[PDB]
């Protein structure tokens, strides 16, 4: 309903970790909507404009000498320091795993089905899920959502196998995360029901 | 590739004069600040054992933001941003039986700016009771993202719709979820 | 056991 135009500034200030915090990267960010115009990277050293809109603020802000140390100080008292503050409950979360299998519509034997392996409520995001028909690893077949963001610190995902399932057969879901030390797994009979 | 990622994104948006401040590790919210009660929130109430902000700074960064938005406006020959509409998907929490408890989760991705209109509907009728939202999250191509929830037993007789506004919409976006 | 998060500080645009 409101149609006035919008104007956004936005800034990211980020910290890039690689093996553990041996090798940290600090990037500060400013847009323009959705246009990044100016940011420092700690690889460089100084900030750069990325667009034209950039370049007065680059040009004053790399002529202030305490502002850069600063800025290039900032992978050990902004990074590291939060880093540090937030990994008890962050890089050390581990939240099981919740698996369901169920088929996707009800229908009789020997006519084609979609059987749901639903893995939820689980974090961090990597997963390894497989689908078994009695013992050997089905991987043709298999139509996955691929890892869904919930919004409050789990994931989950739903790993369909197509099948055409006849009177004696089982098949297994087969779960993998790093919460877990043995996998999880869970079995579905093709049975009247 | 690496390990992790913590961010700090704010904005400022003219001339609806809202901001946010919020952490963000690994595309997950650690917390806010409420620009209203000028409080720290946390995401999970379990992470407020283990640490703190001061709130207040958030809110001085935000004056800085303000200031330097009414430059870059002048700067850009007062060139608004172009909206982007918001993609939603419904899903529920957990595989859905009928009288266990579940949560419909309305993720809304892919917008800009940030200022949607959010509604549960049941059966077309608009539902608060246990609702709650996140602030606007950043993603890596500069939009946002946001997710609303809404509590329920499952039923036959009932349907549910997450009922978007957003200004690049034409008409607002339901989408449609019922008990299969 | 109970740490501040620090936050970064934007400049002021010429």
């Amino acid at each position: 309903g409101d149609t006035r135009p919008r104007f956004l500034e936005q800034v990211k200030h980020e910290c890039h970790f690689f093996n553990g915090t041996e090798r940290v990267r600090f990037l500060d960010r400013y847009f323009y909507h959705q246009e990044e115009y100016v940011r420092f990277d700690s690889d460089v050293g100084e900030y750069r404009a990325v667009t034209e809109l950039g370049r007065p603020d680059a040009e004053y802000w790399n002529s202030q000498k305490d502002l850069l140390e600063q800025k290039r100080a900032a992978v050990d008292t902004y990074c590291r320091h939060n880093y540090g503050v937030g990994e008890s409950f962050t890089v050390q979360r581990r939240v099981y795993p919740e698996v369901t299998v169920y088929p996707a519509k009800t229908q009789p034997l020997q006519h084609h089905n979609l059987l749901v392996c639903s893995v939820n409520g689980f974090y961090p995001g990597s997963i390894e899920v497989r689908w078994f028909r009695n013992g050997q690893e089905e991987k043709t077949g298999v139509v996955s959502t691929g890892l869904i963001q919930n919004g409050d610190w789990t994931f989950q995902t739903l790993v369909m196998l197509e099948t055409v399932p006849r009177s004696g057969e089982v098949y297994t879901c087969q779960v993998e995360h790093p919460s877990l030390t043995s996998p999880l797994t869970v079995e579905w009979r093709a049975s009247s029901a | 590739k690496e390990e992790h990622v913590i961010i700090q994104a704010e904005f400022y948006l003219n001339p609806d004069q809202s901001g946010e401040f919020m952490f963000d590790f690994d595309g997950d919210e650690i917390f806010h600040v409420d620009m209203a009660k000028k409080e720290t929130v946390w995401r999970l109430e379990e992470f407020g054992r283990f640490a703190s902000f001061e709130a207040q700074g958030a809110l001085a960064n935000i004056a800085v933001d303000k200031a330097n938005l009414e430059i870059m406006t002048k700067r850009s020959n007062y060139t608004p941003i172009t909206n982007v509409p918001p993609e939603v998907t419904v899903l529920t929490n957990s595989p859905v039986e009928l009288r266990e408890p579940n949560v419909l989760i309305c993720f809304i991705d892919k917008f800009t700016p940030p200022v949607v209109n959010v509604t549960w509907l049941r059966n077309g009728k608009p539902v608060t009771t246990g609702v709650s939202e996140t602030v606007f999250l950043p993603r890596e191509d500069h939009l946002f993202r946001k997710f609303h929830y809404l509590p329920f037993l499952p039923s036959t007789e009932d349907v549910y719709d997450c009922r978007v506004e957003h200004w690049g919409l034409d008409e607002p976006l339901l989408k449609h979820w019922e008990f299969d | 056991s109970k740490g501040l998060f620090r936050a970064a500080v934007p400049s002021g645009a010429s």
